[PDB]
DNA sequence: CGTGTCAGAGTGTCACGGATGC
DNA sequence: GCATCCGTGAGTCGAGG
RNA sequence: CUCGA
C-alpha cells in the first residue's frame, strides 16, 4: 500500500529520555547511600536481572541471605525516595 | 573529497573518491561541521583554543 | 583522460575488480524501516522494495541453473539481475527508471545523498536542533539595542531544565522529578524564579533567509507578557525585517563558550556597521531619520 | 440604490453607468458542470431552450461511446441506457458528523444481446454509490468538504510554433497534434531543411515515412509538396522506399522486440490514429481542427476521429509556413491564414470543469470493467448469462474513489470565511494531471494574456510559488460546452447601445472591436464622441470610429474576480498591493459579532448569498416560529419549510461556523431573501471585519515599518474577538498483549487531574482545559520484557503490582486551551464500523475565544498588513476634541511607497459616512455634486455605500463631501475638509501640533495569530533514522538552524556555538541526555561527541560499496562500537 | 518592451479599466521573476561559499 | 569515542569485504509476517542476521530476559543485544 | 491448483559543458 | 575531425494535507 | 498539495 520515501506517511518518532534521566539520577543518589552489601545485591538483580540463587553463588552467602538484603534493601530505598518527595 | 561530496555532483565525486582511493585529512570548515570538530577558524584555531 | 583512472589503479593497490560485484551489502532495517499504519496495513522504504526484487530475480536464476533451463532464459535473466542492481544502487541512471505504485520513481541508494533532500544538505550541513523557538516579531522601542523581549512562555520552556535546577534549589519542589511537573502546569512559582534564571543569559534571534552574519545576533532577553517577539527596530536593517508577520527563531546557547561566543562575537551592539561596506547598519532608517 | 432584487439593506451607490445585466450565479461553474453530468432536468431544460436537439448527460455520454462490447466473433453483446439516481444515501451534515460520503445509488438498464438465441434478458443493474454535489457546489469525502477545482489545460487540436535554432540561427518551425486522448503526432522542420514526424514520443522518422505507410505513391507525394524545396529534398534523402516497406519502419520504433507482419503494422497504425478505441479528437477537438486547417468547415460535427486527410493538410500547413507564406487552402477546403498560435490565448487553452474530470475517471473506469465484460464472456456459458454476472463494479466505484481521494483537483476546500469558500469553488488551475509540472512552467505561462479579459481575474493569483499558475474566474464570466471561457458583451449595431447581449468565446472577441464600459452614450445610444477607446486583437489600444464599435463590455468590473471585485477605490491601488488585498479578505476571521464595511462596493451582498454560508427563503411567506435553533416559514399555499441553523460548527481551517436568525416572529419574508446570516454576514453581506476609527500618524515608534497600534478598546468590547475550534482524537485498539481501554483509572495519577473527567475517562462538556490537561484516558498494557532496569527496581520500591498498563491517554497539545464544547464517541460494541483492530473512537471539540493579541496580523482592503505592536489603554491612545479616541493608529510612512491610496480615499469616504452630510441645495446643486445620484446629497450618520470598481466615487466629489460632513451631537465639526482633524496626546495632553488625516477604515482580522505561530522546545522527540529533533509545531519539534545559518556562524568565528548547535543540541544520541543531566545538576556542559547521523552516512556509503573507514592520526582503523562477522 | 500608449491617468485620479489592466502586466511578471531572480542569486551565492 | 582522527580513507569494497561486513546472507525475499510482526528467517528483516527486534528478546522466544546476555540462541540463531544494532548490522546477498 | 481468442504507459524548464558518436 | 546529447544545476524558513 | 516572510 505505502510506502516511506512516497509522502503522506508519518514518519516514526522516539520519544526523549528526559523523565529516564531524571529517575537515573536520582536512583544513583539513594544507591549511594545503602550498604556496600546492598547496593551489591539490587544491582545484580535489577541492574544485571540474575536470578536469586545465581547472586548467591557468585557473593559467597547462603540462598536465603540474598532474599532478605533485597527486601530491606529495596524498602531502604523507598525510604530514601519518599524524604525527597518521589511520587509513589 | 568530503567537502566536494557535500557540494554539486554527489556521485561523480565518490566514484573518482573511491577509484583513487583519496583519504580526506579532516581539516577544513565545511568537513569539520559534520563530523562534528571545531571548525579551523575564529574561537576554533589553535592559537585561542 | 585514460591514464588518470588507470594509474590510479596502479599505485593504490586496489584491484579494479571491485567494480564488478559477486555479492552486494544490505543497509541495515532500521535505516530502511517498515511502518505500520493506523488503518492497519503497512508501509516499507522503497530500498526494501529495490532489494526485494534484486532477492526475488537472484533466487529465479539460481532455479535456471540448477534446472539446466535454456540459454536464452539464463541469459535474459541475468541482465535482469544487472539491472535490478542498477536500480538499487541508482534507479533512473540507465533509461526509465523502476516506477512504483502510481508511476512514482523508487529513491535508490544513492538518492539519499544528492542534492537538498539528500543526506548532506538535509542532515549534514543543516540540522534541527533543540532549546529553540520560533514566533512573530514586534516591534518595541523601548528595548536597548542590546535587549530584545521574548514570550514568557516562550522562555519557561526555553531554559525548562534550568527553571528546574533553580526550583529545587530554592526548594520550590522536593525533587528534581517533581519539579518538571511544576514547570509544565506552570506553578505560579516558576514565573519568579524564570527571571532569575534568564539573568544575563544571552539568546540568538535568527530571520530567514541569513543572507550575511548579521541575520543572527545575540541579544539579551527581557520577560515581556504576550505571545510575540519584541524586536529593536534598529536591527531591523541587518535582518531584513518588516513587521508585516514575519517570523523569527530564537536559540539558547548552553555551554560557557557558546555564551561568550555570543556576549563578544554576536552581540548586536557589538555589530553596528556592515561587514560588507563597513557603513553603518543600526542607524535611524525610517520614522526615526523623519523626526531627526 | 444598490442590489434592489432581494429585499437586502439599502446601500447607496455613487454609481455613473447603468447595469445593463445582473451578475450570473457565482457558483454556476462548479453547479453547471455537475448537472449535464448527471443530466438532470434543469440542465436538459436549458439544452432544450439552447436550440439542442436529444442532448446529452456526461454519464449517458459515457454509456453510449461504451456500447456496444462484443468480442472478436460478434456471437455475445453487451449494452447499458438510462442511467438513473435513487435519493440519497445520508444528509448532509449525517456525513460530516459519521464521516462517510456524500453519494447516491446509480442505476443503469443493461441488456445482453446474443445473436445466436433471438432473445434478450434487460434488468436494472446497479453500478454505484455515486458522489452527489452539494447545493453549495461541494463535495463530502469520509465526512469533510472538498471542492472538486476547474482545471486549465491545453486545448485539443493542431499547433504550430516558430522557434529560433540555437546553432544556426534559422528560423524553424514546429507542429503538435494534440488529441483529446491517445497517442501524440508532432511534425517539424528541423535546421537541415528537412521534414520529420515523431510518433508517440519515439524516434524522429522522415516525413515521407509516414506517408508511404498509409498508401500514397512516391509520384503522388511530388504532386503534393512540389512548391517547396525542402519537400525534395526530403524524399530524395529518404532512407527506404515502398508501402510494405516504411510500414515495418514504423513498427520496428514504435513496438520493438515484435515480430513485423505487414498486417500487424496495418492494424495499429489504423487503431493508434483513426479507430476510435485508441484516438479520438473531442467535439471541441474536432472543430479545433476543423478550423485551423480549414475544412469541414460547414460539415456537422460527427467525426470524432482524426482522419488522413487532416495528416496531409496539417504537413501542407507547415512547410508553406516555413517558407514565409501566409495563406492556403486545402484541396476542397475553405481559406485559413497559416500562422502560429498563442497556446496561452484563451481560446487555445481550454478549461475543464468538476463534470468532465468525473466523466474521464469514470470513463476510465468503466474501461477496466469493459475488459472484465469480454473475459467473462468467453469463459461463463451462453446461456446463463445475466447482466449481473457480466458485471464487476469493484473497477469502477475504485476509480471514481482514487479521484475524490487523491487529485490535485480534489482539494480540501478553504473555509476561512463565506468568501475564501466562494473563491476556491472558482478558481481555474493550471496544475494537476493533463496540465503542466510546477517544474516546467516558465515566465510566459504565469503573467497576464491580453484573451483573460473578462474571464479570469488579473489581480487575483498567489504570490507564492503558484503565481499565475492558479487565477480566479472574472465575474460575468462562463464556460461553454467546449471547455472555452465566454464573457458578455453588449452588441453595437451602428453606434447604436443596444440591451441585446451575447457571450463571445475568446477567439470570437478577436474577430470584432468591443469598447471599453465607461463609454459616453447618448440616452439613445450614440456614442458621445467620434472617436472611443477599443480593444482590438493582440491587445492593442487605440481610438476608432463610432461606427467601428461591434460590441461594448457589460459593466466596467467585468474583468476582476469576486474577491477583486469588493476592494473600494481599486483603480487607486497598485496591482502588487491589489492582490494582497484580495488574498487576504479570504483569510479573514469570522468574529463573534459581525459588522457590514461603511465603505462598499455593493459586490458585499451577492457574494454572501452566492458564498450559501447564509440562510435564504425559497418560497415566499410568513415566519411561524423562529429560535437560535431553527427559523420555520408558513408559506402562502399552506406548507411549511423549516431552516435549521448551523450553531457553532467547526470550519475546515478551524473558524468558526455559526449562523444566527435575522427574521423575527411574524415577518413577512420575500422569495429569495436572506432570513439568517451566517459567519462574516451581516445582513447578508460580507462582514470580512469591522469599522475601526482610523488616525494616520506616526506613534512613538510601536507602529514602525508596517506594525499597528491598537485601542484596548478592541479588546474590552470583544470587536477583534474570534471564536476557533479544535478538534482531539484518540482510539482503543486491540494490542499484542491485550486491549486498549479507555478509563478513567490511570496509574499514578491524582484524583485531583482526573476530577475533569467523567466516570468513562472522558472529559466534561463544559470543563476549561489548559495545555496537558487530559482529554481521554487511554491505557495500554505493556510487556514486561519492556521494562528499564531503573523502571523494574522502582517498581519495587513503590510496591505497586498489576500495573502492566502505562499512560497513553489524549492531552491537550501546547499552546491550546478551551472549553469543551461537544464529544462524540464511537464503539465497535454499538454498531459503529471502526477500521479493523479499533475497540473505541472518541472526539472531543474544544473551543476558544481569542480576544486580539499583540502580534495578530490585522490587514485592510487594499494590501496593507501589519502585526500588532502595541495595545494601549483607552486613555493612551489619542482623542479626538469630543474625547472618543481613534480605535487603530496606521503609520504613514507605509502609505506612499505601496501605491494605495485606496485606503485614504476608504478613510475619507469612511469618515463622511460615519457622521453624515447635507449638501447645499440652495442656490442649486453645486458644481462638484452634479453627477452625484440625488440619493447622495443627504446621508444619515452611519450610512452605507458603495463604490464599485472602476466606477464610484470620483476625487471631486469625495472632496465636497468632507466640506459638509455632519456635525457631531454637540454641534461641532471634528474633521476640515482636508480630511484631517486635531488630536490630543493621552500620554501627556498636549493638542498634536498638526491636524492628522481621521477617518473609518474596514480592518479584517487574518488567520495569522500569535496563539497558533508561537512555539518553543528545550528537549522532545526526535525523528528514528536521523535522531534529530522532529519539525513542525505539531510534532512539539524544533527549529532547524540550516545550511545558511551556519555560514553566519563562521562568518562570525562562533566555533563552539556552531558545534554545540550540530552536537548536543541536536544528534549526539548520548551528548543531550548528558547535557540535561549536566543542567539539572548544575555540572558544566560536557564534550560534544560524534553525531549519530554521520554514523548513518558512513553506513549508506558502506550500502554502495564504498570501504569508508575512519583512521587515527598514526593510521590505525578505529571502530564506532561496532565489529564485523562473516 | 514599452506599450506604445502610456497610463496618462494618476493613481490618484484612478486609471481607467483599460488603463489598469495594461498596468498589470508589468506588475505580475514583476513578482514573478523576483522567485526565480532569488534562485539563481542564492545559487551563486553558495557556489561562493 | 574521541572525536580527533586525522584522515578519512574512502576506496572501493571488495565483494571480499562485502562479506567481512555481512552478519549472514538475506535469502528468502519475505519481510516480516503481518499479524505476530516478527520477522521471517532470512529476511529482510531477520533478527538473525540484523539483530533482535526488542532488547534482549530473541526470535524463538526462549530468551527473553537481560540475565543471557550475549548468548547466541540456538533454535532461532539470534544474538540478544539491544536493537542498537539493527541500525549498523550490516546483510549481504551473494549473487549467482 | 491448472492454464490454450485476444484486451497494450507519460508528453509546457533550460543553460551549459564535455564526453559520446556518424 | 566535429555536431550531438547527455547529465548537471536551478533561495531559505514556517503553517496545514 | 495549500499558504505565510
Ligand atoms: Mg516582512
Ligand atoms: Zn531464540
Amino acid at each position: 500500500v505505502g510506502s516511506t520515501d512516497q509522502s503522506g506517511t508519518p514518519e516514526q518518532s522516539t520519544p526523549d529520555e528526559v523523565n529516564a534521566a531524571l529517575d537515573r539520577l536520582l536512583i544513583a543518589d539513594a544507591l549511594a547511600q545503602l550498604s556496600a552489601e546492598h547496593r551489591a545485591v539490587i544491582q545484580r538483580s535489577y541492574y544485571r536481572g540474575w536470578s536469586t540463587a545465581q547472586i548467591a553463588t557468585d557473593l559467597g552467602i547462603a540462598e536465603g541471605t540474598v532474599k532478605s538484603r533485597l527486601h530491606y534493601a529495596v524498602r531502604a530505598l523507598r525510604l530514601t525516595l519518599q524524604e525527597l518527595g518521589v511520587t509513589r | 573529497w568530503l567537502s566536494a561530496a557535500s557540494f554539486q555532483e554527489t556521485t561523480r565525486v565518490l566514484t573518482d573518491a573511491a577509484i583513487n582511493c583519496r583519504s580526506d585529512k579532516l581539516n577544513g570548515l565545511k568537513e569539520n561541521v559534520i563530523i562534528g570538530k571545531l571548525i579551523p577558524a575564529g574561537t576554533g584555531i589553535n592559537r585561542y583554543r | 583522460k585514460r591514464l588518470k583512472v588507470v594509474a590510479a589503479f596502479q599505485q593504490s593497490g586496489n584491484s579494479p575488480m571491485g567494480m564488478v560485484l559477486d555479492a552486494v551489502p544490505v543497509i541495515p532495517p532500521e535505516l530502511r524501516p517498515m511502518v505500520q499504519l493506523d488503518g492497519g496495513r503497512f508501509a516499507t522504504s522503497d530500498l526494501n522494495d529495490l532489494y526485494r526484487r534484486v532477492i526475488n530475480r537472484n533466487n529465479r536464476l539460481k532455479r535456471l541453473i540448477d534446472l539446466g533451463a535454456p540459454e536464452i532464459i539464463v541469459n535474459n535473466e541475468k541482465r535482469m539481475l544487472q539491472e535490478s542492481v542498477d536500480a538499487l544502487f541508482d534507479n533512473g541512471r540507465r533509461g526509465r527508471p523502476v516506477t512504483g505504485p502510481g508511476n512514482r520513481p523508487l529513491k535508490s541508494l544513492s538518492d539519499l545523498l544528492k542534492g537538498k533532500q539528500g543526506r548532506f544538505r538535509q542532515n549534514l550541513l543543516g540540522k534541527r536542533v533543540d532549546y529553540s523557538g520560533r514566533s512573530v516579531i514586534v516591534v518595541g522601542p523601548q528595548l536597548k539595542l542590546h535587549q530584545c523581549g521574548l514570550p514568557k512562555l516562550m522562555a519557561l520552556e526555553l531554559f525548562k531544565p534550568f527553571v528546574m535546577k533553580r526550583l529545587v534549589d530554592l526548594n520550590h519542589a522536593q525533587n528534581i522529578k517533581s519539579a518538571k511537573r511544576m514547570v509544565e502546569r506552570q506553578r505560579p512559582q516558576v514565573w519568579d524564579v524564570l527571571e532569575e534564571v534568564i539573568a544575563e543569559h544571552p539568546v540568538l534571534l535568527n530571520r530567514a533567509p541569513t543572507l550575511h552574519r548579521l541575520g543572527i545576533q545575540a541579544f539579551e532577553p527581557m520577560l515581556v507578557e504576550g505571545k510575540a517577539i519584541q524586536l529593536h527596530p534598529l536591527v531591523c536593517e541587518a535582518f531584513n525585517a518588516d513587521f508585516d508577520g514575519d517570523q523569527m527563531a530564537v536559540h539558547l546557547p548552553l555551554s560557557a563558550e557558546a555564551q561568550a561566543e555570543a556576549r563578544i562575537l554576536m552581540l548586536s551592539s557589538n555589530n553596528i556597521l556592515s561587514p560588507a561596506s563597513g557603513r553603518p547598519l543600526a542607524m535611524p532608517r525610517l520614522d526615526m531619520v523623519t523626526g531627526l | 440604490s444598490n442590489n434592489s432584487v432581494p429585499g437586502a439593506p439599502n446601500r447607496v451607490s455613487f454609481a455613473k453607468l447603468r447595469e445593463p445585466l445582473e451578475v450570473p450565479g457565482l457558483l454556476d461553474v462548479q453547479t453547471d458542470s455537475f448537472e449535464w453530468l448527471i443530466g438532470s432536468p434543469r440542465w436538459r431544460e436549458s439544452a432544450a431552450e439552447r436550440g439542442d436537439v436529444n442532448p446529452v448527460g456526461g454519464l449517458e455520454e459515457v454509456l453510449y461511446e461504451l456500447s456496444p462490447i462484443e468480442d472478436f466473433s460478434g456471437s455475445m453483446s453487451l449494452s447499458f441506457s438510462d442511467p438513473r439516481f435513487d435519493d440519497v444515501k445520508a444528509p448532509v451534515d449525517e456525513c460530516k458528523d459519521k464521516d462517510m460520503t456524500y453519494a447516491a445509488p446509480l442505476f443503469v438498464t443493461a441488456e445482453f444481446i446474443n445473436n445466436n438465441t433471438g432473445e434478450i434478458k434487460s434488468q436494472t443493474v446497479f453500478m454505484g454509490d455515486f458522489p452527489m454535489m452539494t447545493e453549495k457546489g461541494t463535495f463530502i469525502i469520509n465526512g469533510t468538504e472538498r471542492v472538486v477545482v476547474s482545471q486549465l489545460v491545453r486545448s485539443p487540436g493542431v499547433y504550430f510554433d516558430e522557434t529560433i535554432d540555437k546553432s544556426t540561427d534559422k528560423t524553424l518551425h514546429s507542429v503538435k497534434v494534440i488529441p483529446s486522448r491517445g497517442a501524440w503526432l508532432e511534425f517539424d522542420v528541423d535546421k537541415r531543411d528537412t521534414v520529420g514526424v515523431r510518433i508517440d514520443r519515439k524516434r524522429r522518422q522522415p516525413v515521407t515515412v509516414l506517408l508511404k505507410a498509409l498508401g500514397w505513391t512516391s509520384e503522388q507525394i511530388v504532386e503534393r509538396f512540389g512548391f517547396s524545396e525542402i519537400m525534395r529534398s526530403t524524399l530524395e534523402k529518404d532512407n527506404t522506399v515502398g508501402t510494405d516497406e516504411a510500414l515495418l519502419d514504423i513498427y520496428r520504433k514504435l513496438r520493438p522486440g515484435e515480430p513485423p507482419t505487414k498486417e500487424s503494422a496495418q492494424t495499429l497504425l489504423e487503431n493508434l490514429f483513426f479507430k476510435e478505441k485508441r484516438y479520438d479528437l473531442a467535439r471541441v477537438g474536432r472543430y479545433k481542427v476543423n478550423k485551423k486547417l480549414g475544412l469541414h468547415v460547414g460539415e456537422p460535427i460527427t467525426s470524432s476521429t482524426l482522419t488522413e486527410e487532416d495528416v496531409v493538410a496539417t504537413i501542407e500547413y507547415l512547410v508553406r509556413l516555413h517558407e514565409g507564406q501566409t495563406t492556403m487552402t486545402v484541396p476542397g477546403g475553405v481559406e485559413v491564414p497559416v500562422e502560429t498560435d498563442d497556446i496561452d490565448h484563451f481560446g487555445n487553452r481550454r478549461l475543464r470543469t468538476v463534470g468532465e474530470l468525473i466523466q474521464n475517471q469514470i470513463r476510465v473506469g468503466m474501461s477496466r470493467m469493459e475488459r472484465v465484460v469480454r473475459e467473462r464472456m468467453t469463459t461463463q456459458d451462453v446461456e446463463a448469462i445475466t447482466p449481473q454476472t457480466l458485471i464487476n463494479i469493484r473497477p469502477v466505484v475504485a476509480a471514481i474513489k482514487e479521484f475524490f481521494g487523491t487529485s490535485q483537483l480534489s482539494q480540501f476546500m478553504d473555509q476561512n470565511n463565506p468568501l475564501s469558500g466562494l473563491t476556491h469553488k472558482r478558481r481555474l488551475s493550471a496544475l494537476g494531471p493533463g496540465g503542466l509540472s510546477r517544474e516546467r512552467a516558465g515566465l510566459e505561462v504565469r503573467d497576464v494574456h491580453p484573451s483573460h479579459y473578462g474571464r479570469m481575474c488579473p489581480i487575483e493569483t498567489p504570490e507564492g510559488p503558484n503565481i499565475g499558475l492558479i487565477g480566479s474566474l472574472s465575474v460575468y464570466a462562463r464556460v461553454n460546452p467546449f471547455g472555452f471561457i465566454e464573457t458578455p458583451y453588449r452588441k453595437v449595431v451602428d453606434g447604436v447601445v443596444s440591451d441585446e447581449i451575447v457571450y463571445l468565446t475568446a477567439d470570437e472577441e478577436d474577430r470584432h472591436v468591443v469598447a471599453q464600459a465607461n463609454s459616453p452614450i447618448d440616452a439613445d445610444g450614440r456614442f458621445v464622441e467620434p472617436r472611443v477607446l477599443v480593444r482590438r486583437k493582440a491587445g492593442e489600444v487605440e481610438y476608432v470610429p463610432s461606427s467601428e464599435v461591434d460590441y461594448m463590455d457589460v459593466s466596467p468590473r467585468q474583468m476582476v474576480s469576486v474577491a477583486t471585485a469588493m476592494i473600494p477605490f481599486l483603480e487607486h491601488d497598485d496591482a502588487n498591493r491589489a492582490l494582497m488585498g484580495a488574498n487576504m479578505q479570504r483569510q479573514a476571521v469570522p468574529l463573534v459579532r459581525s459588522e457590514a464595511p461603511l465603505v462598499g462596493t455593493g459586490m458585499e451582498l451577492r457574494a454572501a448569498i452566492d458564498a450559501g454560508d447564509v440562510v435564504v427563503a425559497e418560497e415566499s411567506g410568513v415566519i411561524e416560529e423562529v429560535s437560535a435553533d431553527y427559523i420555520t416559514v408558513m408559506h402562502d399555499n399552506g406548507t411549511r419549510r423549516t431552516y435549521r441553523m448551523r450553531k457553532f460548527a467547526r470550519s475546515n481551517h478551524g473558524t468558526c461556523a455559526n449562523q444566527c436568525p435575522i427574521v423575527d416572529a411574524g415577518d413577512r419574508v420575500e422569495a429569495g431573501q436572506v432570513i439568517a446570516d451566517g459567519p462574516c454576514t451581516d445582513d447578508g453581506e460580507m462582514a470580512l471585519g469591522k469599522n475601526l476609527l482610523v488616525a494616520i500618524m506616526p506613534w512613538e515608534g510601536h507602529n514602525y515599518e508596517d506594525a499597528i497600534i491598537l485601542s484596548n478598546r478592541l479588546v474590552e468590547e470583544d470587536v477583534l474577538t474570534s471564536i476557533h475550534i479544535e478538534e482531539h482524537e484518540i482510539d482503543a485498539r486491540d494490542t499484542k498483549l491485550g486491549a486498549e481501554e479507555i478509563t478513567r483509572d490511570i496509574p499514578n495519577i491524582s484524583d485531583e487531574v482526573l476530577a475533569d473527567l467523567d466516570e468513562r475517562g472522558i472529559v466534561r462538556i463544559g470543563a476549561e482545559v489548559r495545555d496537558g490537561d487530559i482529554l481521554v484516558g487511554k491505557v495500554t498494557p505493556k510487556g514486561e520484557t519492556e521494562l528499564t532496569p531503573e523502571e523494574r527496581l522502582l517498581r519495587a520500591i513503590f510496591g505497586e503490582k498489576a500495573r502492566e498498563v502505562r499512560d497513553t491517554s489524549l492531552k491537550v497539545p501546547h499552546g491550546e486551551s478551551g472549553k469543551v464544547i461537544g464529544i462524540r464517541v464511537f464503539s465497535r460494541e454499538d454498531e459503529d464500523e471502526l477500521p479493523a483492530g479499533v475497540n473505541e473512537l472518541v472526539r472531543v471539540y474544544v473551543a476558544q475565544k481569542r480576544k486580539i493579541s499583540d502580534g495578530d496580523k490585522l490587514a485592510g482592503r487594499h494590501g496593507n498588513k501589519g502585526v500588532i505592536g502595541k495595545i494601549l489603554p483607552v486613555e493612551d491612545m489619542p482623542f479626538l476634541a469630543d474625547g472618543t479616541p481613534v480605535d487603530i493608529i496606521l503609520n504613514t510612512h507605509g502609505v506612499p511607497r505601496r501605491m494605495n491610496i485606496g485606503q485614504i480615499l476608504e478613510t475619507h469616504l469612511g469618515w463622511c459616512a460615519h457622521s453624515g452630510w447635507k449638501v447645499d441645495a440652495a442656490k442649486g446643486v453645486p458644481d462638484w455634486a452634479a453627477r452625484l445620484p440625488d440619493e447622495l446629497l443627504e446621508a444619515q450618520p452611519n450610512a452605507i455605500v458603495s463604490t464599485p470598481v472602476f466606477d464610484g466615487a470620483q476625487e471631486a466629489e469625495l472632496q465636497g463631501l468632507l466640506s459638509c460632513t455632519l456635525p457631531n451631537r454637540d454641534g461641532d465639526v471634528l474633521v476640515d475638509a482636508d480630511g484631517k482633524a486635531m488630536l490630543f496626546d493621552g500620554r501627556s495632553g498636549e493638542p498634536f501640533p498638526y491636524p492628522v488625516t481621521v477617518g473609518y477604515m474596514y480592518i479584517m482580522k487574518l488567520h495569522h495569530l500569535v496563539d497558533d505561530k508561537i512555539h518553543a522546545r528545550s528537549t522532545g522527540p526526535y525523528s528514528m533514522i536521523t535522531q534529530q529533533p522532529l519539525g513542525g509545531k505539531a510534532q512539539f519539534g524544533g527549529q532547524r538552524f540550516g545550511e545558511m545559518e551556519c555560514w553566519a556562524m563562521q562568518a562570525y568565528g562562533a566555533a563552539y556555538t556552531l558545534q554545540e548547535l550540530l552536537t548536543i543540541k541536536s544528534d549526539d544520541t548520548v551528548g543531550r541526555v548528558k547535557v540535561y543531566e549536566a543542567i539539572v545538576k548544575g555540572e558544566n556542559i560536557p564534550e560534544p561527541g560524534i553525531p549519530e547521523s554521520f554514523k548513518v552516512l558512513l553506513k549508506e556509503l558502506q550500502s554502495l560499496c564504498l570501504n569508508v573507514e575512519v583512521l587515527s592520526s598514526d593510521g590505525a582503523a578505529i571502530e564506532l562500537r561496532e565489529g564485523e562477522d562473516e | 518592451e514599452f506599450i506604445p500608449r502610456p497610463v496618462k491617468s494618476s493613481f490618484r485620479e484612478g486609471l481607467t479599466v483599460l488603463e489598469y489592466f495594461i498596468n498589470t502586466h508589468g506588475a505580475r511578471k514583476g513578482l514573478a521573476d523576483t522567485a526565480l531572480r532569488t534562485a539563481d542569486s542564492g545559487y551563486l551565492t553558495r557556489r561562493l561559499v | 569515542d574521541v572525536n580527533f582522527f586525522d584522515e578519512l580513507r574512502i576506496g572501493l569494497a571488495t565483494a571480499e569485504d562485502i562479506r567481512q561486513w555481512s552478519y549472514g546472507e538475506v535469502k528468502k525475499p519475505e519481510t516480516i509476517n503481518y499479524r505476530t510482526l516478527k520477522p521471517e528467517k532470512d529476511g529482510l528483516f531477520c533478527e538473525k542476521i540484523f539483530g533482535p527486534t526488542r532488547d534482549w528478546e530473541c526470535y524463538c522466544g526462549k530468551y527473553k530476559r537481560v540475565r543471557f546476555k550475549g548468548i547466541i540462541c540456538e533454535r532461532c540463531g539470534v544474538e540478544v543485544t539491544r536493537a542498537k544494532v539493527r541500525r549498523e548490522r550490516m546483510g549481504h546477498i551473494e549473487l549467482a
